[PDB]
């Protein structure tokens, strides 16, 4: 059904009520939202139906209707903007600096915020309001908090 | 079966809450898809 471009959430009705278990960006035709939040399970949008096109656990990536259409990257030096869309609450720009992730394959943007695991998937943007990559998967700190990295995916 | 709620739209906000730090991580990531801290 509604397929118009814009920040959704990602409902489930399978636990008691109506759980957000995740969040995700819809982009030319294309839903795309973290592996995790739906394990690659078909979703419905009012009276239609979108379908996984491609996905992957190790990037923690999926793409529903259509291929990944996100290419946007982190210029490495900028302030970027979590569009947060936490359970039960509304949607907010939370604007931040983020850190870096270094790893044997070289470095990762990384948000230092913490937000409910069902925030998942939730958009990073650049100034020019670009979807730099997606929020929900990075590790637990000394501290407790939550440090995601700016997860990108690639266009074919 | 999960469905989907639109949210709002994709844009840029002027004077927006900035918070959060920057740290750097030395991190490893296993084939599940899953980071964890060296
Ligand atoms: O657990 C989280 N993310 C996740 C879960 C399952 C998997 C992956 C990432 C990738 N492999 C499978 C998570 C996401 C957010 Br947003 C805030 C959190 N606070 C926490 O303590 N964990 C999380």
């Amino acid at each position: 059904g509604e397929t118009t471009d814009g920040v959704y959430r990602v409902m489930t009705r399978r636990l008691l009520g109506s759980t957000q278990v995740g969040v995700g960006v819809m982009q030319e035709g294309v839903f795309h939202t973290m592996w995790h939040v739906t394990k690659g399970a078909a979703l419905r949008s009012g009276e239609g139906r979108l379908d996984p096109y491609w996905g992957d656990v190790k990037q923690d990536l999926v793409s529903y209707c259509g291929p990944w259409k996100l290419d946007a990257a982190w210029d490495g030096l900028s302030e970027v903007q979590l569009l947060a869309v936490p359970p039960g609450e509304r949607a907010k720009n939370i604007q931040t600096l983020p850190g870096i992730f270094k790893t044997k394959d070289g470095d990762i943007g990384a948000v230092a915020l913490d937000y409910p695991a069902g925030t998942s998937g939730s958009p990073i943007l650049d100034k020019c309001g670009r979807v730099i990559g997606l929020y929900g998967n990075g590790v637990v700190i000394k501290n407790g908090s939550y440090v995601s990295a700016i997860t990108q995916g690639k266009r074919e | 079966d999960m469905y989907i709620e639109r949210a709002g739209d994709i844009t840029w906000e002027k004077d927006a809450e900035v918070t959060g730090n920057s740290p750097r991580l030395d991190v490893a990531l296993d084939e599940s898809g899953d980071f964890s801290l060296v």
